[PDB]
């Protein structure tokens, strides 16, 4: 249930309007989505999400589209598409080990997922995560 | 360097910062003689979220969160703690020659010039690409690894 | 109270020393030359409980209990032996500079800020967020680390 | 159940009338509710519950709610009742680290209420401990 | 189990009349029941035996309460006639073991409180456990 | 120290000695060098395990046995292992500036005021109170715990 | 059955006379007794016996009547006329500690008794063996 | 002293030895200066199996093989190893202030003085609980431990 405050911090970073938080908000108690993954769309770009998120959720930043890898070995648990509207999904796959990309470390719901294998939590940008996606799973 | 855009007007640009507080501090610049970027930090001209967003966008850094990014044990052994204070800065990943470096201002070349000196006398070849987090994690990266 | 005032009267006011006692102190340090607080001690009136409770709540300082609080053992890189005997202090938790100056009275905010400067003669730059602990149980918190 | 015993430290510092701990461990048992939270009402002057109960468990003396503040989260967790006998309104929930500021850690039966995960314990005046509740629950 | 001759530091060391020694031990071999608690009274002054058996057992003799001071985790559940009779409470820890405070190491019933933690056997008198009786509940 | 009586006579007070045995230990050691606390039993005149009770009690001090009483490490640190051996002492209780010293012989003002400067350079202002024992038994004592 | 041939060493040592060689050698075969215990009394003082094992066989070398303390508790392990011919009184007791003391770890008839459980051998005389068995079985 | 029954006749006495062995140890007295004891094995006249029971029998010694007797591991540093090999003994279990000091012959006075006073200087009290063996297996013995 907590990070160093989604939304707010967008805000501060002049990476969301008032607007974006509040509306986002609204969806966010509609829906059970929470507000990061919903603050993108509604005013916010994913990577200024995902930048505030890493900072306030004890995630190491993650890379570009020429960086994070696909392997369907950790991301069978989260499905492109599910992966898509969330905005994350897993990296890459040991035997004992698996990377993380998160959206929002908020939604609780999704964030729930992901960690297919004893695993470490990771954020960056879009770009990087919706190629991901696609080959992932 | 690092050169790019000034820090001052970046803080600015993003929504963050008046240009009245750059201009303040590029006063400081003629009021003490720290440049821009130690004016805007000592002066206080810069929304906390200004002076490390302004300087990711102003060069182009990445966001971390120090409490949990990766606290390499060679980054108390690279950087000393009282170095590692007085600029607000301590290594994370060190990555080859290269290092993620947590710092406050991954632009003021001051602070990186001091910093610059320990991290090419020990461990590194500083290749430094400075890291992004809110000031109270900066304070425990530091605080916690010496 | 305790708020402000000097260690022995704020005794008064949590029931730790009486108006009496604190005022034969205050005769004490018209020639001793120390405050409430050491006259309180000097003449024997004081309590190490005394000492902690009505101190810390007088300056809005915390009183910790080094059995259990933050007895940092890295800390002492900061305030170490020698400036923990020299004031009757311990480095409680540290924040980037900062200490949890564990002080037998900081009513002597004077001598907190004594020990301040000394810590950058012993290790980082300082900032003194004060507290104390049961007198004897900063010197058990002492002899912990050395 | 280990402690220095409120009522009895209360006594020593001069925080409480004998009587206050009489009465007080009387209701606390026939009512059940911690000896602490009576004992304030039953002749104990507030900061003085505080100061003794952070001698008793080695705790914190701290400040008020200015700073301590609650989390409306965890005190719906209780029945307000649940929390108000057991003397707190918890503050965080983690699972190795509940932040309570309990009115006396000391009685036996209703200090065991709430701590549904256990808790990390810290201490200051009633004032603070009962707006904490006015916060959330 | 071995000892260093319970009965012989009592003569050795000063602490009895060889009466004490030889009547109790005779008991102890010809009724079963044990030295430690069969020596007093015998010859022996209780202070006397606990300081035997604490030498002889690796135990530790124990002053007045102002010494043995009860361990609420326990004694706040333990009724005052527990403390009482078998002369004994459970204390704190050290290493792994918990002090078990006792009227007669040798009088295993006694030993046998607190021994879901490994422990340490501490000694005292009748008047010890009856003051323990008055303060620990 | 403090004074004591003499050994010898407080033997004839616990109906352990003749005032014989005291004034003849005495004598032994005005030549011998020792102390009435060595010659009492090394004239062959007292038990020295009697001499070992009544030391503390010569000072209003207890008997304490060491392969009994808990030899507080912090204690034996405290007061190193040499200068222990050097005056047939081993440390037990601290608290505060105090520490128990278990002496085959407390009245040994050497350990008194050596110890005194041992324990103020670990931290303690001194405060020692003598308590007594076999003297085999703090050898033993001595040799378990440093 | 083997050794440094227990006993025979004896002679060479001038510990025995070369008829108690001659007599026991023969029982040894005759009997199942084996010669280092046969050997005492027949022109063997059993000290020499001792000092034979301590060197023939290794074990402790421990003492006489005087030395070795008799226990009950382990010496009623063994027939005290059977233990005599075999050379050994098992003492004391722990529940992990029983000491066994051996004058003919050879004995061909009856070697492998007394060491079944958490003990070991060490070395000592008959003499002591009888007494401590009549003081103690 | 030690006293008692010489080991040089009584070497012979038990049929272990000729007169003429003690008499050649002797000639290292002529050609040395040194007691019969002492060259009985030094010179290496009289049987091994002569000082076995002989050295025994003079002062009242135990014999035991030192490669399987309990060989106490602490023992070998109370007497460093070239004041242990030069004289064939090695420190077995130690009994407080005494040691089972196992040698080649416990009456050579000569190799057992330099050999007591090291455990005194380098050992304990040294009151021997003593015991003999052959110097060979003893020197493996002290060899395995230092």
């Amino acid at each position: 249930q907590k990070d160093l405050k989604l939304g707010e911090l967008l805000l501060q970073k002049g990476w969301i309007s008032r607007e974006a938080l509040e509306e986002a908000l609204v969806e966010q108690e509609k829906t059970g989505d929470l507000l990061g993954r919903i603050l993108v769309r509604k005013g916010l770009p994913e990577e200024a999400l995902y930048r505030a998120l890493a900072e306030q959720k004890g995630l190491e930043f993650l890379e570009s589209t020429e960086g994070i890898v696909p392997d369907p070995s950790a991301a069978l648990l989260l499905l492109r598409s599910d992966a898509l509207r969330y905005g994350a999904v897993p990296i890459g796959f040991q035997n004992g080990e698996v990377e993380v990309v998160l959206s929002d470390p908020r939604h609780k719901e999704a964030v729930a997922q992901l960690l297919n294998r004893p695993a470490r939590f990771y954020l960056a940008l879009p770009q990087a995560w919706e190629e991901l996606f696609r080959r992932a799973y | 360097l690092p050169r790019a855009k000034p820090l001052g007007e970046i803080l600015v640009e993003l929504g963050l910062a008046r240009p009245e507080d750059v201009e303040e501090a590029l006063q400081k610049q003629r009021r003490g003689g720290g440049r821009l970027e130690d004016t805007l930090v000592q002066s206080g001209k810069l929304r906390p979220e200004a002076l490390a967003q302004a300087v990711a966008t102003q060069l182009g850094y990445p966001y971390v969160d120090p409490e949990e990014d990766p606290p390499d044990p060679g980054a108390p052994l690279l950087l000393p703690e009282d170095l590692c204070r007085r600029y607000g800065v301590f290594p994370h990943r060190l990555e080859g020659n290269r290092l993620v470096l947590l710092m406050k201002d991954p632009r003021n070349i001051l602070a990186l010039d001091d910093v610059r000196l320990a991290l090419k006398r020990k461990g590194l070849n500083y290749e430094v690409a400075p890291a992004v987090a809110t000031e109270a994690a900066i304070t425990k990266l530091i605080e916690r690894f010496y």
